[PDB]
């Protein structure tokens, strides 16, 4: 008997996650551009800690890793069935314990709100999408080149180009 | 995960709650026996000098006559599986509440019938003890279960090795 | 290498576990109950079961095992005979 916009918690989640970690994707590129030296796939290895011991393995760099990240990734499951969270800032945002107007089952087109101070996420939504897409964009171009723009001598024309395998 | 939310009564708790693991409490003092027996390195710099039994060359005493089957093994096996059915014999003829015989109607009022006869009595830490033990011994107990040939010789690199196997 | 008699020790090891109540009570087959004739009637059909009789010689003729399994097995057979001999007997280590 269940009609039309039901889902309620759901993946409005998943947006504000992918966006947030688009958001923090992009400030994975960032530095190689106005003084641009390094960069490319790199195979980074990250940054490196100091000269003493390392040589290229020194085990898995983030097997080890992500164990610690899982149980405190569960915990937005440990989450989103059951709200907890002190600072509540996704699952619904923030401004305390409000947005039950999609917490308790009835969404339909709900825009939503949160922050005590002043606005919203809501400026900060736009700059989630343009995150998400903007990866899209990131990891488009490869397969063919790697660098964004100059000035006018020879490249904000295209030239000539190998265009795709076949 | 076999323990992820879940259990009932008889087959869910009743054979459980204690019980398989107060029947595991043997699995801890075996691991005790095993971890009795293991600790011969544990302590480094220590005084072994040498019996003990090691790698096979004539057993306990030779024998007076030729030796029972052949090798060490036997000896102190085809004994053990029928001395030590002592303990158990003694563990399945046991009951909850009062014991006397199989007699009239003892199922349920208040005091609801009693606590896995030997239940925690308190003392819940005995489990937060098992489990350890447990996850211990399934555990990184392949740290050498794998591919364990070589002893201890830590020449300075990290840790870890990954696959790689 | 093989403990060939390892097993054969061992599977009248249960059989022995046989040598039972032929003995001790009353007759044979604790009597043809049902046998020959046939049940009552029984009949859906029948009995019976019960998972309360595994102990009575548990105990006791678990020895029956390290009987023959010991002094008459890896070390020679009855060594103590003698007892009629002549039309011949022996008998002889083969061991
Ligand atoms: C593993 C670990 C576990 C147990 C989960 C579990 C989950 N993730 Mg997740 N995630 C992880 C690592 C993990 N994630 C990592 C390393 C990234 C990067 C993400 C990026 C991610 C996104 C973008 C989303 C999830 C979502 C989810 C949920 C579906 C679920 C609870 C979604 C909800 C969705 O928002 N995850
Ligand atoms: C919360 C985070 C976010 C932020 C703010 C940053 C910020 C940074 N990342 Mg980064 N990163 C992120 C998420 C983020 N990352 C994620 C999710 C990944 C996985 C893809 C990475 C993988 C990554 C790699 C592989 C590297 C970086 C690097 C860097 C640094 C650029 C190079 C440098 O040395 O700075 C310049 C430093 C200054 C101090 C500017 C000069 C001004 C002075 C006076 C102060 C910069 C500090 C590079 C680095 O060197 O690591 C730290 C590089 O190694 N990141
Ligand atoms: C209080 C505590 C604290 C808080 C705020 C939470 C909160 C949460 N736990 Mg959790 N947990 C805790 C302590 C806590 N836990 C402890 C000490 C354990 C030891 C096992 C667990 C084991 C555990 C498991 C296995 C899971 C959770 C899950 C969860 C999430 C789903 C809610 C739920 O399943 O309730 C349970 C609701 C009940 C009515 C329990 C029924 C009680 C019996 C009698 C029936 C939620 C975010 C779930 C989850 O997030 O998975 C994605 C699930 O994975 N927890
Ligand atoms: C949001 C989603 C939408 C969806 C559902 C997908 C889904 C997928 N993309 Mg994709 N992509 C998208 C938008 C999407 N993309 C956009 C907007 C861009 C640029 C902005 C790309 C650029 C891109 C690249 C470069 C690649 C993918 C690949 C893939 C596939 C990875 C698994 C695979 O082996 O492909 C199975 C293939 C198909 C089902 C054939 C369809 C061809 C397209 C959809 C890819 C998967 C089907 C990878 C792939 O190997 O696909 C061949 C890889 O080549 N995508
Ligand atoms: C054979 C001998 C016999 C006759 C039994 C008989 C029994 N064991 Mg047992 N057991 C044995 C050797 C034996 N075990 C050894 C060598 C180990 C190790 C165990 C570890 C063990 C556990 C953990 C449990 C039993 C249990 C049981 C009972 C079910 C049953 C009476 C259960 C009681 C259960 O708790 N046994
Ligand atoms: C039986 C049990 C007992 C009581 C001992 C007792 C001892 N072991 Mg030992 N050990 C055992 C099983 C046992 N071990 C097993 C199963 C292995 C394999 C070892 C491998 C071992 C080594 C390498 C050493 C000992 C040593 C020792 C002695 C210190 C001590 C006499 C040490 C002498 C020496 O470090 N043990
Ligand atoms: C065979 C054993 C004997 C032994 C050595 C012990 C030893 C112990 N009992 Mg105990 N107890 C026994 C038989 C024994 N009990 C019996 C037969 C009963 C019923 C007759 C109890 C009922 C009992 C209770 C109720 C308690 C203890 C508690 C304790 C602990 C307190 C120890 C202490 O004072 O230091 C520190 C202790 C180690 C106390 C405890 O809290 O443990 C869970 C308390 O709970 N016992
Ligand atoms: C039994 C299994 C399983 C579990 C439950 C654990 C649990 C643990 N491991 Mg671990 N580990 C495992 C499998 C497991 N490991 C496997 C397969 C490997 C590869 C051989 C490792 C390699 C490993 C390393 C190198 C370390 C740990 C460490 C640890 C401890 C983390 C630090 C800590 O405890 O904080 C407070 C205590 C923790 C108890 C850390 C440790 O033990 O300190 C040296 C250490 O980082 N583990
Ligand atoms: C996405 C994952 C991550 C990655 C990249 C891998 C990668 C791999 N796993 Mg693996 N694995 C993972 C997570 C991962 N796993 C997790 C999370 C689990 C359980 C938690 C496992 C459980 C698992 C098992 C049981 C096995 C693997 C195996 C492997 C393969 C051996 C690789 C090799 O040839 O080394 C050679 C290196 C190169 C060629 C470098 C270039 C390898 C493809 C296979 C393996 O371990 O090898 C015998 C084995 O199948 N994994
Ligand atoms: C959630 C459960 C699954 C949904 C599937 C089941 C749908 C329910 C079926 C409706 C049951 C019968 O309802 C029935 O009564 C109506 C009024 O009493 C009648 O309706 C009629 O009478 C009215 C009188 O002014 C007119 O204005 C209406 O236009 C005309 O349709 C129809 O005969 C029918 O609509």
């Amino acid at each position: 008997l269940a009609e039309d916009p039901e889902n309620l918690r759901w993946f409005v989640q998943a947006e504000l996650v992918n966006g947030r970690w688009a958001m923090l994707g992009v400030a994975g590129m960032l530095l190689p551009e106005v003084f641009t030296s390094i960069g490319i796939i790199n195979v980074p290895k990250w940054y490196a800690a100091g000269k003493e011991e390392y040589f290229a393995s020194s085990s898995t760099l983030f097997v080890i890793e992500f164990i610690l990240s899982h149980y405190v990734e569960i915990r937005r499951w440990q989450d989103i069935k059951n709200p907890g969270s002190v600072n509540q800032d996704p699952i619904f945002k923030q401004y305390s314990l409000p947005a039950g107007e999609v917490g308790y089952p009835g969404g339909i087109f709900n825009p939503l709100n949160f922050a005590p101070t002043l606005e919203a996420k809501e400026k900060e939504i736009a700059n989630g999408r343009l995150m998400l897409a903007f990866l899209g964009f990131i990891i488009q171009h490869n397969v063919t080149g790697k660098g964004p723009f100059d000035n006018l001598l020879q490249h904000i024309s295209d030239p000539w180009h190998n265009t795709i395998v076949q | 995960s076999a323990p992820g939310d879940f259990g009932f009564d008889p087959l869910g708790l009743g054979e459980v709650p204690a019980n398989l693991e107060r029947y595991k409490e043997s699995e801890l003092i075996h691991c005790r026996w095993a971890m009795l027996a293991v600790p011969g390195i544990l302590v480094p710099e220590a005084l072994g000098y040498g019996q003990e039994w090691a790698a096979l060359p004539g057993g306990q005493a030779t024998y007076l006559g030729n030796p029972v089957p052949w090798g060490t093994l036997p000896t102190i096996l085809a004994i053990e599986f029928l001395a030590i059915a002592f303990v158990e014999h003694q563990r399945s003829m046991e009951k909850d509440p009062e014991k006397k015989k199989y007699p009239g109607g003892a199922f349920d009022p208040l005091g609801y019938s009693k606590d896995p006869k030997k239940l925690e009595e308190l003392k819940v830490k005995e489990i937060k003890n098992g489990r350890l033990a447990l996850l211990a011994f399934v555990g990184f107990c392949v740290q050498q279960s794998a591919y364990p040939g070589t002893g201890p010789l830590e020449n300075l690199a990290t840790h870890l090795a990954d696959p790689w196997h | 290498p093989s403990l060939v008699i390892s097993l054969s020790t061992g599977l009248s090891l249960f059989l022995g576990r046989f040598v039972f109540f032929n003995f001790q009570r009353e007759n044979m087959a604790k009597q043809v109950p049902e046998q020959n004739g046939m049940s009552h009637f029984e009949a859906g059909d029948t009995r019976a079961k019960e998972y309360v009789s595994l102990l009575k010689s548990n105990d006791p003729v678990g020895f029956n095992i390290v009987d023959v399994l010991a002094w008459g097995s890896i070390g020679h057979i009855v060594a103590y005979y003698i007892l009629a001999t002549a039309s011949n007997g022996y008998d002889p280590s083969f061991f």
